[PDB]
């Protein structure tokens, strides 16, 4: 193949696609997706990874809205994220490590945009319904 | 000057790293052991050349930063106000919560911002100073000036110092405590809806800039304004009272109480009166002893009463000079620093 | 009065108290309010400021995690909170402003931590049940 794509990064493996449907879940009475929905995603993505790195690793790792970068935003509001050091660009958390937390807090994450694990999709981590409990 | 100075410097470290063929470990006379501590003390010599250089470097620049401090409005940056004219005028005399707080805090935005980094440094590079002369911190340096060791019922550590100043300022707290609650009553009047009854005063209505001083606010705190103060400066007007009389005054209230005349290049060398404009110098009034008996006051003398009375304290340093001319050179000086 | 008080300040007028009842609103399932709950809280309060700035005085201020300011912390989750310049902390928001911008986004407060205008009081800033419309 003859040319080049200006879209694929040796870093681009660690990326997270996301995809969200603010007028099927909600449909009327459905705010836009400005700046300030942006800052509040990238806080709760930031919050779910310091979640996880107090839980299960017992490090303390002060992460931030500035650690979620956000690239390739679009109208359907679907873009790819990955998470970096708290001030260490060159380091980015790695694909597995930011899907176990995101699967950790994905409650609180779509309870902060009114959203039900269908309308926030996060392509590649998928949810469990439940059981089917029978009776006696 | 610059000249006397540095050779005087290079001296006085050359003499340092001489005095270490002598350990204090063998020492037995206690002021050959003092003058050798006080001729022994590396000071900013242990340090290497470049953490010298840097610690000379930001000390001159944090020096620089406070001196050409200056306040300027943003609508014209042209026009600025600095520290000494105007600003401490602004903190001291006006009557505006507002304007009072904004020379507060653009005095504390404008110059302490810009020094924090260095100060930062510095205090890294005093501790690595201090440790270097076996020192737990600089603060310990600083408080070795009240050491004494090897005197029998008088000696003084230096973790002694900052339990007996707590215990003394519990002791203070007391009058300290009604003195404030009468200031903050006195002050609820002239800044009303500002100064709480329950809380504590804010820093920028305290008669000065940082507040050191409380003198500024007597305006607004003097108990009884109709009776008027004390005031002699027009009694010694009308006695056509110079700047060469009062010296003398000066002297007899000392001898009176048994020290000694004054010399007789003293008032020969001094410089009592102003030299006008023909003649530059300096105006803080400040006691020089030169040596070989050559004692001298440098004060730009008005008619005053304060001039009176600083003229009574440099004399006081002046005897306290004369004192201990018998003494070694390197004991010409007060017991400590206060 | 002969002493002080440590806790009167001049700008202490501009704080908002909250008060939060994480175990009376959810009973079991509650999470612990640690650091990164806390973080969370100044993220929502940030995004809400940048709302009412947007919003209302058209005017694009970059408010952060940084800009709300806590102190009071208590066992019982009840702090003091003011904001600030985006990067001026000698400025204040005056407490009208940031009182009128929890009204305007206090529903998504409530929603990013699973609490209902009762488990989480501002104490100044009381919610409106709504009209009871009548049959005809
Ligand atoms: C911000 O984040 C970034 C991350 O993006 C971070 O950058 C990393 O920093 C760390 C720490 O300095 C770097 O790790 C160093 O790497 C040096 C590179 O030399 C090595 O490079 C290869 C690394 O492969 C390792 O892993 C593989 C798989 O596990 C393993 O097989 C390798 O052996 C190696 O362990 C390696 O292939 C390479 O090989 C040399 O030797 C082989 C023979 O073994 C020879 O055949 C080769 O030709 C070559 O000569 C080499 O080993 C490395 O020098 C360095 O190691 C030194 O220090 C460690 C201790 O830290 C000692 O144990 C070691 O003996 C050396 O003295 C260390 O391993 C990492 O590479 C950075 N990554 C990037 C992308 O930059 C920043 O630091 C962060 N910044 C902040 C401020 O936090
Ligand atoms: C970070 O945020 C902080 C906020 O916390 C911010 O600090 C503020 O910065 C602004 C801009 O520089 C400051 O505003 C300046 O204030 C200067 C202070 O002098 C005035 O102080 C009193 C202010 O009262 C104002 O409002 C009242 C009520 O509306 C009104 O009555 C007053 O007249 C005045 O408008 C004022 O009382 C005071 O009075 C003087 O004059 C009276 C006669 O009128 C006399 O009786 C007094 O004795 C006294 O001499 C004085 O007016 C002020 O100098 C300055 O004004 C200059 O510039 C403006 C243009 O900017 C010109 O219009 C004006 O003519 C002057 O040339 C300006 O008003 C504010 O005070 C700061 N507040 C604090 C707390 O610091 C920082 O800037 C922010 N930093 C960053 C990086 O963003
Ligand atoms: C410590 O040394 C000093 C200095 O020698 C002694 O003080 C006197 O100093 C004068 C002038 O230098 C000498 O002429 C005397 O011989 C010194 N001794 C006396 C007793 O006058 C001081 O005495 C010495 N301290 C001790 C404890 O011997
Ligand atoms: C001063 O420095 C020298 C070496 O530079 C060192 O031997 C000595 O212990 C230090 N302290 C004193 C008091 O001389
Ligand atoms: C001391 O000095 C004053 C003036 O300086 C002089 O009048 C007085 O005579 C002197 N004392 C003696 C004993 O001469
Ligand atoms: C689906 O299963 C996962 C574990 O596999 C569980 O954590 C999750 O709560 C389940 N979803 C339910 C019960 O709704
Ligand atoms: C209560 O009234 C306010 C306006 O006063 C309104 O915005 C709010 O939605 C009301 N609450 C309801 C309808 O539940």
């Amino acid at each position: 193949f003859v040319g080049w794509s200006t879209d694929w990064s040796p870093y681009a493996d660690q990326s997270i696609k996301v995809r969200i449907s603010l007028k099927s879940a909600l449909g009327d009475k459905a705010y836009e997706w400005n700046d300030n929905e942006m800052y509040l995603f990238r806080s709760s993505v930031a919050y779910a990874m310091r979640q996880y790195f107090l839980k299960v690793k017992n490090q303390m790792i002060l992460f931030g809205e500035e650690d979620v970068r956000v690239a390739n935003l679009k109208p359907r509001i679907s873009f790819n994220f990955f998470v970096t050091a708290p001030k260490n660009v060159s380091d980015i958390i790695p694909r597995t490590e930011v899907e176990k937390a995101i699967r950790m807090s994905r409650s609180r994450i779509n309870d902060a945009f009114r959203l039900n694990d269908n309308s926030l999709e996060f392509l590649g981590i998928q949810p469990t319904l439940g059981p089917p409990n029978q009776p006696p | 000057m610059n000249n006397a100075g540095d050779k005087w410097s290079a001296f006085l470290k050359e003499q340092s790293t001489l005095a270490q063929m002598y350990p204090l470990q063998e020492i037995q006379n206690l002021t050959v052991k003092l003058q050798l501590q006080a001729l022994q003390q590396n000071g900013s010599s242990v340090l290497s050349e470049d953490k010298s250089k840097r610690l000379n470097t930001i000390l001159n620049t944090m020096s620089t930063i406070y001196s050409t401090g200056k306040v300027c409005n943003p609508d014209n940056p042209q026009e600025c106000l600095l520290l000494e004219p105007g600003l401490n005028e602004i903190m001291a005399n006006s009557l505006d919560y507002n304007e009072r707080l904004w020379a507060w805090e653009s005095w504390r935005s404008e110059v302490g911002k810009q020094l924090r980094p260095l100060y930062e440094e510095y205090v890294v590079l005093k501790n690595e100073m201090a440790r270097a002369n076996h020192y737990e911190d600089y603060g310990d340096y600083w408080r070795g000036d009240y050491e004494v060791n090897g005197v029998d019922g008088y000696d003084y550590s230096r973790g002694q110092l900052i339990e007996d100043v707590e215990h003394t300022f519990e002791e203070i707290k007391p009058l300290y405590e009604h003195l404030h609650a009468y200031v903050r009553a006195k002050l609820m009047n002239a800044y009303p809806s500002y100064i709480s009854p329950i809380g504590c005063l804010p820093a920028h209505l305290l008669g000065d800039m940082w507040g050191r001083f409380w003198t500024n606010l007597y305006s607004l705190t003097v108990p009884f304004g109709q009776k008027p103060n004390i005031d002699v400066t027009d009694a010694m007007v009308d006695q056509a009272w110079d700047a060469q009389r009062i010296f003398k005054e000066a002297e007899k209230f000392f001898v009176s109480v048994g020290l000694p005349n004054m010399t007789q290049g003293f008032w020969e060398n001094s410089m009592l009166t102003d030299p006008g404009n023909v003649q530059k110098a300096v105006c803080h009034p400040t006691a020089w002893d030169l040596g070989k008996g050559d004692f001298r006051i440098l004060m730009c003398t008005k008619v005053t009463m304060d001039d009176f009375l600083t003229a009574h304290h440099e004399m006081g340093h002046i005897q306290y000079d004369m004192a201990y001319a018998a003494q070694p050179f390197l004991l010409r000086n007060g017991a400590n620093e206060g």
